[PDB]
Parts: structure tokens; C-alpha cells; sequence
DNA sequence: ATATATGTGTATATATACACACAT
DNA sequence: TGTGTGTATATATACACATATATA
């Protein structure tokens, strides 16, 4: 039985500041570099892990967003299955990083089914353009299973399109086409004017128009005769509910409109005939005006770039531009990071090899006799004599059928072939191994 | 006003328009994408349905998902839902051999087509005049040649299509209590207006192409006698299919659903209050 | 377009007697030997398979769950949660075969908390009782990666006490005391009249009493004053709310009783003070009569065996113990099933590790020149066509941790101590072997 | 009278009476049976608490959770909490080796309990007369001990303890949410009634003995001083076994809440309707 | 002559916060 | 002034099955 009088002050201080970062940096705004919140990152490591053993398999919903507490998730596993489910689709996402079978949802229906039943695995284009996965920073918690922050190769944050609500700060990043952003990135590399990429909606056939930092979402109608019209097309906003009940409902139920369903598999088809109490008159300005403002065929989008950058620390960009050229500056010292890693690991490895192989060529031969002995008299005469000791675990490592023919062969064959991929680290730069690397995405 | 209820656009005219029940929200989420927009309905239900037999015509208008169906179809609770016309005429068809006795307005099947036979007296074809009193009606019923015209309904679906999940919950428990509720009516099990749309429980994937097979039973008799198989077991109807819902759909396997003699008696067993009827039938 | 026709008789026969006997075998009704019905025989293989990597380690209850899609359970994974936060409760379970952490239900709130909180892993009860689980019988079905059923020592059934319905058949059994069904269970091996297990409540401080066949469980109340109460103890079948909501309340509406609550450590604790409106008969018969009666404090109940036998086929059983005389007799064909696999597996591994010494003794003394000799006609050589011809590959497969007389001679130790241990496997019977494992069962 | 409401037994009637106040029902299993049973609440709140600053009455009274509030306590919205008597008098002593100005009729703390100046006339300690000169009443207001005492109260509960799961949204959404609609009612704040139980977020074991860290703060500002830790993150206060839970309720860690003069300024920056504040306030 | 409950199963829903640019 | 998006908090509701006590 304690009593400790708390200012109210000091409450809001911790606690509440505490919740106000933590929904900042953990929860709402994506990272710059790799692109996701800190929940598909969680996903994405789950299911890549689930993914090795086999590649294609199919994993159900509830078994990826299940099972991501022992990662580091200290949420309910209901928000990381809406959240696994929400990018493994194709209705809304422009570069998809999980391939999945069952109803994902469609436009029409912007909902995807009970987890129960679909089924996700990691997509090819997560292998296509998420590389170094290996070497991705190390996060400061020890629970935190996955890394950091991935390593992709061009800017997924900018291609499916993100938003997010936190306490303070809100970020809303539309989609861009990925053959716009891989251009953008190439000429950055080599150092260039950098061209802006375009903004492309995933299974939209419209017209969107920028003109300053405000975006123009359009539709498309036609007229067929003289009053039937064919809305082959709406703004990306809408689903198939909120569109028949928001426009097409509060304009027949007036004395307007009599509306009819075409949503072919093409996209949303709402046929609508006018009848005779309507406004619209022979000036084409006029009626296209009044067509695009009362059916809403037009949608207003303005960016809001906010991310967390490789720091950790939040931060606002004015256009996607610099973003890119940020992000481009920080992945070329990490492509140099994994050239210094494989010219250490290839130049260890052709040590081993080197070592195995005289071992085989002086153990066949008779020198190095292993008859009538022990382990602690073999692993110390092999220790005290040089080039051998430091990979003194290497005497048992080759097995017996290694002490044959058709083995000392392959044996220095390893050897020998290893220098030529310690020789090729050792020339190639940052910027040809990148332009290497970005020639693969297709 | 239904809510979730998916209107077909000629819902309400003179056409072969379907209602395709469903038993949730997630199996009619690409109904809308790949269904015929002119004659194909939809309304999700909600779990299984409520056991309706002996119960009178005021509790089975509590259930949402028993309202919802009888409003949507027009259907109304103890009143006839079609209205037939005059059966004076009589005449011959002569298909595929069978004597098939006609009226003036009838309905003939065409490779599974429905048309009216007064139209068709327009042309001679087979039309042969024939005494009265020829009630053949199980004759002519047994794959429908006969549909006594509608003079008058109140139903805006001229179809109850019910297509659930093939697992046995949807299988053994949605698809007789749908059967027993919609029994109501012993006239929709006369024109095969009540039909069972099949759906794959298990695809599997032998050679490059993806063998279909509905129900459990019928897998479990070919499975050692098929190469190389990987199936996928479909619990959903409509969640684990992407684009095998459109095949479906676009061609779909029906089954109408047809009353025997003494249908009472099977549906007091199956759905009754005595225990000892299924306790008896389940152990033969 | 395939219009088909289907007769009523054809579907109530083929698919309503498929779901029938569905949820009459493949659900409810659990297995006479297993002791489980399928959704906890398939969490306890899920918990099983996290626990061999570690099995001291708690699992959150949706990676216990969510998990068993792939094993085969194809009914959703909430079912699954919600039976296996029933078999982790000490309140409900007189033998708890998974151990929890969190709040998995108390007796006054007869409700566990959500899988968000709760972690549960393999208790120690699960290994003590449940072996030879490698030689299980298989399922039918490939995907039923789980065995048919789990093989315990004692009927695990008669053990916590089972409620299960489906169309046409209900079990209900009362749960046992365990150190009463493994007496039975000797009694059963050795050979003798067996005495009937006695029914035991968990966590419950009662009376159960054997009338006529039925079993009646009375609660305690004490009389501290003329006009006070004490009620000690309430029958099983209630909690705290449905008791007080109930019985108490009703009461209290009334104008009979006054009631103080003590629902604490000692279970349920109210405490009565009587009005002048409520009778208070002096004779002790009737007092004490019209105090069970009024208070709810007896509760008959009768149970229902119906259980699932070997071949997979509803078996309803009438007494008591006649489900130990069946269970002891087929269990010991499982028993002489394992005698009689592990004598071959002995058999085999003896005389593979004796291949192995031979071989090394020979490869270290010149016989097998494996040195200038390439690998294919190395294994085509005396290595094959020979004593050890069977596992030439093993023996080729050997690494050089073996040609030192340190391990030489542990091979040869090896070789000599299987053949003891198949020594062991040939004199013994199954009644000695199932004898000694159920004094590990304390 | 609401439904999921652990009643004392001594609630209506003059005692130290808790109300205990969770964010779910999952958190409150083990509390009704590690309770006090005669001086202790409860009631299950549903998630996030609705954002009272700003709010009307009438829709301050419309969220279910904050109506039950009201209707549990006995507290109502517009009218001001119990009232005090008449006072003037001081008697101040040397308790704790210091000179505490005190009424004639308040309530003093000896060590975490609560004793008015009318029982303690009659224990025989020292007694100052002290005349009216005297006007500094904050001096002993700020702290817990020297409350003004009660002459009528129409509070069941005595008490109010705000006993929500110490993780992140626990202590920054939910908690200085419920303080938010508490501060309608100052009068609470400043005779210490609104408390908060410490519960650990992080009970972490190393060799055989325990470490309650209530913040992630706190164990991080400790992460690299233990030796080999095995951390057991406790989300939420259903996860807790029953020794904790049992532990925690009657050993409880209390947090007394107490409002400073500008309290209205450091609540309309992060509950009001203007991020901007926000902005201004995380950036420092 | 009805009511209740017990445990696997079939589907589903709700209130609440946070912000910032369109639409009123 | 008002929906609206996406990650978080907590929770709830209908239906099926049988049979053995409490109730009418
Ligand atoms: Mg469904
Ligand atoms: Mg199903
Ligand atoms: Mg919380
Ligand atoms: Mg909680």
C-alpha cells in the first residue's frame, strides 16, 4: 500500500509523449528506405521465413499474421492479418510484394475475405527488387526479429501508395509507376536531372493530372445516343457500396437519374439514362462540368510525404523527387557495404578452400599420417604447424570419401574458381554493380 | 431495401433472372465482378440456417436471414406463390423418341433452355392433337418438359439458385434447411425454380491442367487412381477461388431439386424433434 | 449451362448423411483411446511440433492455434483457440494436459481471456502419460498429418470430463480421479475385479454421492448463529454470476435473504443473514431440506458414454468401468507393436554400427585403399559386394573423427551396446513393459 | 446497476471504497477473486476511452462507458462532487518532524492510511493552538495528507483507481483519457481519489528471481545492468498469472493524480482539436 | 409439456482515436 | 462542420446438434 502524489504534468510528459512517438515512428508512417510501417515488415519477414523450405507454397492468412509475436509484434494478431491482407492484392497496390491465392478483393469491392480462408506467400517481386536482406541493419531491440529496415532497390514507398494517422503527424504518399521510379533512380545513380516519376493508379484506366502538388483523379463517361451515358470508368476513391448509395442513389430517389448495372470485369460500368427533369443543356462546357460534378468523377488528392528516414527520426519531403534522390545516396553506401562484406567472406572462404585442398593433396600423399591417433594429439600437431590451425575445425569437415580421386580434383577446383569471384569483388564499384543490379527489374 | 442484397438489373421484369444465396459475405465478394449483370442476383446469408420445420408462420419472420430471403424473392409465407393458367389443350412433342404430352402453354427443355411451347406452335414441328384427361404429369415431369405458364406472380426471382461452400457444414446442414425453409412452397420443387449450384471442394493439379472434383466423397474414389495430384481443399465458396468463381459461374453445373412422394416424412426425420428417427437412420 | 436432376431422397441420403456422420465422428464423441476430440487432438499436435525445438517454451494460444490449417483441421482457426483455451485450465481439468500462462478462467468467471494474452505450451502431464506416439496409427487421409490417435497409458477420457453433442448422439462423462483410473487401469492389466473409479471435481470441496446409478454433488453450508450463514461451497455447474443472477438475486428481490459476498481464495464464500419473512423450521430434517432445495446447493447429474473405439465406429458403453477393460486390451497390442518395432530398429542399428567399426578397422589397416582411387568405383569396390555391402553408403559417408583410435574404439562400444540394448528388447514381454510405464504416472 | 459491475459489499456506506476501472473484460477474471470483498470495485471498460474535453454533457453522456462511469460512482455531470463543512481553526503538530498547519476536521496520513483530527483527539498527541493568521491553505492541499473531510457525499465509491495495462496505448490513450473526463470533477484531484495501479508491462525473470518494470522506459534504462534476462512482455493485464495478479491488486503500488494550477492549458494541447499543439509539443 | 446448458462448428459487427486536404 | 483512410484498444451476436434435470 503505496501512496505517490503524480503531477498531472508528469503523466503527459512520459506517458502520453511516449504514445504520441511511439504511434509516430512504430505504428503510422512508413520507413523511407524499405517502405513499410512496423507491422508488414513483420508480415513480409514471416512469410519469407515461412517461404525456406518452399518457395511457392501457399501459407493461410492466419498462419503469416499468426505467430509474428515470437518476431517482435506486441499487437493483436487481428491487425497484422488486416494488414497482410491489404498488400498481397492487386486492386490497390502498383508493385505487389505478396502473391496470394483467394478473394483479396477487387475494386469493386475494396474488402478482402476472412482470413480463414485466403492464402499469401512472398510475391517474385519482393525477390526482384528487395536484395542484401542479409545485410540490412540490425534493430536495437534483441526481440525484434526482423531488421531495421530491408534494402530495396528503388523507393517501394512511392509505388503502392501509402497513408497513414498518427498523434501529431499524418503521412498520404499516392502511387507511382514503377517504369517512371526505375528511371528516376538510374539517372540519379549516375548523377543526372533527375525525372519526376508519374503517378499511376493500380487497375485504373483514367487520366490523372497534376497541377501544382494537387493531383486530379478523373473518370470517364460517354453518351451513347442522346441521354443514355456509359460511366465506363469512376475516380479510384470509390468502391462498388459507396458509389451506387453516394451518387447514384441520391440521384434517382430525386426525380433525376434511372441507373442501371454494367460492371463488367473491365471495371465499373453504371449505365444511367436522364430523365426529363434534368439541367443539362447543348453547351458542351456546361454539361461536361455539371456530368463531372454531380456524378463525382472527379477526385482531389494533395501528397504529404512524411516518412522515417534511415535515421529513425521523422521527416517531411516537398516532392518525390527529393525523396529519391535521398534514398538513392543511401543505398549506394550500402551496395558498398556489400561489397566489403563479400570481398571478407569470399577471401575466407578461399582460405577454407585452399586449406581443404592441401589437406587432401598432403594426406593422400602420406605426409600428414591420421592412423593410430587421437583427437587431441591430430588437433594439436595440425594447430601448432601453420595455414592449418586457424580453421583447425577443417580436418573432419571433408568427410572420408573425400580422401579419394574425383574429390582432390574438385577440391582445388573450389580453390582455384574461388579467386575469380574474390577477383571480381575486388574490381566492381558502386555504381556498376548498381546499374547491374537495376537492369534485372521487369 | 436489403442492404446487402446485389439487385440484378431485370430483377422484377419478365425474365429468367436467378438469386444465388450464399452463406456469407466473403463467398459473394466476386459475384458481382463475374456474374451476369441482366439475369443474376445475390444475398449473402449469415452461418447456417435456422431449422424452420414445425414452426409457425410468425417465428420464422424473426430470423434476419429468413425475412431477408422471403422479401428479396417476394415470396409470402402461406399463400401460393404462382398462379397457373387454363389446362385445356393437349399435344405431342415427340423428342428424343419419348411420347411427351403437352399443353397450349408449356415449357420445353432445349439442351437445358427453357421455352415457351405456345410460341412454338407457330411452326407444325411435332404438334399432334391428343384426347383430354391425359395427365401424364410424372411422364412429362421427369426432366421437365412442362411448366404450367405463370398467369401472375409475386416473385421478383424466377430462380432460388443456392450455392454455398461444398464442405460438409455447407453441404449437410445450409443445403437441407434451405431446402426445408424453401419446402414452404411445394410448387418451386415442380419447376425446378429451387437449384444447387456445384462448387468444387477440391482442385487438383495433375499434369498442367486442374481436375475438378465437388464433393469429398467423389474425391475419396479416384485419389489412388489419379497421377501426381496436389489438391487444394476449399473450405469457402467463394474466398478460395481467384479465377475458378468466373468458370463457375460462366458455366455452371446445376442440380434442380425435385420432391419425392412422401418428402414430408424425410424432412420430419432430418429436421424433427425426435432424436430416434436419426439415431435410426445414421446406423444404415 | 448443365441442368441436372436430384431427387430429395438422393440428397438427404448422400449429403445430409455425410454431415451426420461427420459431426458424430469427426466431431464430438472423443476417441475412446486418444481421449481427444479432432480440434484438440490437432492443437496438441500443433503445440507438440512448436515444442520440439523447445518445449519449456510458452506459445501465444493464435500460434498454438492458426498453425493447424496445414495439418489438416479445415474448420476455422477460432474453434480451435476456444478448445484449446479449454484444455489449459486447472479449474476445469482434473489431468491438464497443456500448461498455461495468463488468465485462462477461473471458477467464479468460467472464462479465459483472449488469445491476444494467453501463451500455452505442452504440460508435463502430456509426456508422463501420452507415448509411443512414432508408432501411432496413420490417418487415412494424407493431409491428416496428425496420427489417428495418440496412444496414453491410462484412459484420458474417463480423466476431465466430456460433453460433446451431434446430430443423433451426445457423450457425457463425468470426470475421474486419476489416481482411481490408473488403478483401474492396473487392476485391468494384472487381472481382477475391478473397482469403479470414483468421480472428482477439480478444484471443488463438496460431496459426490452414488444414488441409484445417478451422481449427485452437494454443496456445504454451515450455520454460524441463529440467524447467519455460511454457504462453504457451491454445486460445480455454476459460476459466480449465474449463481448470484440466479438463485441469489431472485432471493434478494424477494425480501428472504440478505447476501455478503466471500467469492475469494476459498472459493465461493457467501454469507446469509435471514429475515423474519423467510421460514426457519427448527426441525433439522427440514431446515436443512428446504436449505438445499432453496439455495440451489444439489446438483443431479447421469452420465452418457458414448465414445469412439479403435476402428473409428461409435461404441455406447453402460457401466462405468467397461471402457478400462476395453482401452487395457487393445492398448496392449499397441505396446507389443512397439516391442516388436523397436526390436528390428536395435536390430538394425547394431548392425550398422558394427558394419562401421569393421569398416574403419579395415580402412585404417590398408585393406580399403581409398587414397589414388576415384569415388564411383571406390563405393563399386570391396566397399560394396561385401559384409557391408547394405550400407556402403554410410560407410563412405563417414568423416575422419574415426580413423583416431579415440572414437575407433567408441565405435566398436557402440556396436557392442545396441546389441545389448537388443538384448533387452527380446526378453520382455507387453505386460511387464506396460506395468513399468504406469509407475512413472505418480 | 449495470451489468458487469463487481460490487462491494460496503459500497454504499462509509469506508476506504476502490472502484476499479479496466480496459476490458479479459482484465478482470482474476479480480474477483484476489479482491478485498468488502472495499473494492469494478467495472470493464471497452477500449479507447471517447474524447470528453470539449464535449456537452448530453454528449458526454452518450458514450456507454462514460455513462456507466457516472452511474456507478454515483457521480453526475454538472453538478459538483461532495460537498466540505466549515473551517478556519488550526491545530498544526509535529508530525514527521515538521510543522503541518492542519483545520480543526481533516484527514492526515501516518503512514499510506487516512485519520481525521476528531479521532486523533483522543490518542494524546501534541496539540498547537494556532490562530487564523495563517492563510497559505495550498500549502498543505498540494499534498496527499491534510484533505478537507466530508460532510455529505453521494459517491458509492470512495475511490477511484484507474487500473489499465501498462503498455503504450494503457498509459497514452486510454488512461490520460479517463483522467480527462475525471477532471470534470477538480474537487476528486485535490482530496487525492483518482489513483492509478502501477501493473508491470515487463516481469522479467533472471536465475530465480523477478523484476517488475512498469514502463518500457524503466527497462530500458536498466536493460544492460541485469545479468541474462529472459523478458516476458506482459501486453495486457489478462496475461498475468494469479500470484502476480494477487500481488499486484494486495500489495497495490498506487499513483496518486494531482492537478496543477494550469491543468486546463496542458489538456486543451493534447486532447483539443488542434494538432498544431501536438506538433509543437512532441518536437522537444 | 417446455426451458436450459453444455462444446464444436457457420457466418458476421461494433465504438473509439489520430490528422489533413476536399466538400460544404 | 463532416465522412474518410489504416493501425491500434476492447468487446459482442444469431443459428445447429441431444438429453437429462428443473419448471408448468
Ligand atoms: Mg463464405
Ligand atoms: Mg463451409
Ligand atoms: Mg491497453
Ligand atoms: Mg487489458
Amino acid at each position: 500500500m503505496q501512496l505517490n502524489n503524480r503531477d498531472l504534468k508528469s503523466i503527459i510528459d512520459n506517458e502520453a509523449l511516449a504514445y504520441a512517438m511511439y504511434t509516430v515512428e512504430n505504428r503510422a508512417i512508413p520507413n523511407m528506405i524499405d517502405g513499410f510501417k512496423p507491422v508488414q515488415r513483420f508480415v513480409i519477414a514471416r512469410a519469407l521465413d515461412l517461404a525456406r523450405g518452399n518457395k511457392d507454397k501457399f501459407h493461410k492468412l492466419a498462419s503469416i499474421a499468426g505467430g509474428v509475436a515470437d518476431l517482435g509484434y506486441h499487437h493483436g494478431e487481428n491487425s497484422a492479418q488486416d494488414a497482410g491482407a491489404l498488400m498481397a492484392n492487386t486492386w490497390n497496390n502498383n508493385f505487389p510484394l505478396l502473391d496470394g491465392q483467394g478473394n483479396f478483393g477487387s475494386r469493386t469491392v475494396q474488402k478482402a475475405a476472412a482470413s480463414r480462408y485466403i492464402f499469401a506467400r512472398v510475391s517474385k517481386n519482393f525477390y526482384n527488387v528487395y536484395k542484401d536482406t542479409e545485410y540490412a541493419p540490425v534493430h536495437q531491440d534483441k526481440e525484434h526479429i526482423p531488421p531495421a529496415f530491408y534494402l530495396p532497390i528503388i523507393p517501394t514507398v512511392l509505388l503502392n501508395g501509402v497513408s497513414g494517422i498518427a498523434t501529431g503527424y499524418a503521412t498520404y504518399i499516392l502511387p507511382h509507376s514503377v517504369s517512371s521510379v526505375k528511371k528516376a533512380v538510374l539517372q540519379a545513380l549516375q548523377g543526372k536531372k533527375v525525372t519526376k516519376p508519374k503517378v499511376e493508379f493500380p487497375e485504373f484506366r483514367g487520366e490523372v493530372v497534376e497541377i501544382d502538388g494537387q493531383y486530379e483523379i478523373r473518370g470517364t463517361y460517354k453518351f451513347t445516343s442522346r441521354t443514355q451515358m456509359h460511366i465506363t470508368e469512376i475516380p479510384y476513391k470509390y468502391d462498388r457500396e459507396t458509389y451506387v448509395s453516394k451518387i447514384l442513389d441520391p440521384l434517382e430517389n430525386k426525380g433525376f437519374i434511372t441507373w442501371d448495372d454494367a460492371c463488367g470485369e473491365h471495371g465499373f460500368g453504371f449505365k444511367v439514362k436522364f430523365r426529363k427533369e434534368y439541367s443539362l443543356s447543348d453547351n458542351e462546357e456546361e454539361r461536361h462540368a455539371k456530368i463531372m460534378k454531380d456524378f463525382g468523377l472527379i477526385e482531389r488528392r494533395s501528397q504529404n510525404i512524411t516518412v522515417i528516414n534511415e535515421k529513425g527520426k521523422l521527416q517531411v519531403y516537398d516532392n518525390v523527387v527529393d525523396l529519391i534522390k535521398d534514398f538513392v545516396e543511401v543505398r549506394k553506401t550500402y551496395v558498398q557495404k556489400r561489397i566489403d562484406n563479400k570481398i571478407k567472406e569470399t577471401e575466407s572462404a578461399f582460405r577454407l578452400a585452399f586449406a581443404k585442398a592441401h589437406f587432401i593433396k598432403k594426406v593422400i600423399s602420406g605426409e600428414i599420417v591420421v592412423q593410430g591417433k587421437t583427437r587431441k594429439e591430430l588437433t594439436e600437431e595440425l594447430s601448432k604447424i601453420d595455414m592449418y590451425s586457424s580453421y583447425v575445425d577443417k580436418l573432419v569437415g571433408m568427410n572420408i570419401f573425400h580422401m579419394t580421386s574425383d574429390e582432390a580434383k574438385k577440391l582445388a577446383e573450389e580453390a582455384k574458381a574461388k579467386k575469380e569471384e574474390n577477383e571480381y569483388w575486388k574490381t566492381t564499384d558502386v555504381v556498376t554493380e548498381y546499374t547491374k543490379d537495376l537492369e534485372e527489374i521487369k | 431495401k436489403v442492404h446487402k442484397h446485389i439487385k440484378a438489373n431485370l430483377c422484377g421484369k419478365d425474365a429468367d433472372t436467378t438469386l444465388f444465396l450464399t452463406e456469407g459475405d466473403s463467398a459473394i465478394g466476386y459475384l458481382i465482378d463475374v456474374r451476369d449483370k441482366e439475369l443474376h442476383g445475390g444475398y449473402p446469408l449469415r452461418g447456417k440456417v435456422l431449422n424452420s420445420w414445425g414452426m409457425s408462420y410468425a417465428d420464422m419472420l424473426k430470423n434476419k436471414e429468413l425475412f431477408d430471403i422471403c422479401a428479396i424473392t417476394g415470396l409470402v409465407l402461406g399463400e401460393k406463390a404462382f398462379e397457373e393458367k387454363e389446362d385445356g389443350e393437349w399435344f405431342t412433342f415427340e423428342l428424343n423418341g419419348d411420347t411427351i404430352i403437352v399443353n397450349e402453354n408449356d415449357e420445353v427443355q432445349i439442351n437445358g433452355k427453357w421455352i415457351t411451347v405456345g410460341e412454338l406452335r407457330k411452326n407444325l414441328m411435332k404438334f399432334v392433337k391428343i384426347d383430354s384427361s391425359s395427365v401424364d404429369m410424372k411422364k412429362y415431369k421427369l426432366q421437365n418438359n412442362v411448366r404450367r405458364s405463370i398467369k401472375s406472380s409475386s416473385m421478383n426471382y424466377a430462380n432460388v439458385a443456392i450455392m454455398t461452400d461444398a464442405d460438409h457444414d455447407g453441404l449437410g446442414s445450409i443445403y437441407p434447411s434451405l431446402l426445408g425453409f424453401f419446402s414452404n412452397w411445394p410448387e418451386l420443387f415442380e419447376q425446378g425454380r429451387i437449384r444447387f449450384v456445384k462448387t468444387p471442394v477440391i482442385i487438383a493439379q495433375v499434369g498442367k491442367k486442374q481436375e475438378w472434383f465437388y464433393t469429398v466423397a467423389e474425391y475419396e474414389s479416384a485419389k489412388d487412381a489419379l497421377p501426381k495430384h496436389s489438391i487444394r481443399y476449399i473450405k469457402g465458396l467463394g474466398s478460395l477461388e481467384k479465377s475458378e468463381y468466373r468458370e463457375m459461374i460462366q458455366n455452371p453445373v446445376y442440380d434442380v431439386v425435385k420432391l419425392p412422394e412422401n418428402w414430408k416424412e424425410l424432412f420430419e426425420m432430418l429436421m424433427g424433434d425426435n432424436a430416434d428417427l436419426r439415431k435410426e437412420w445414421m446406423s444404415q
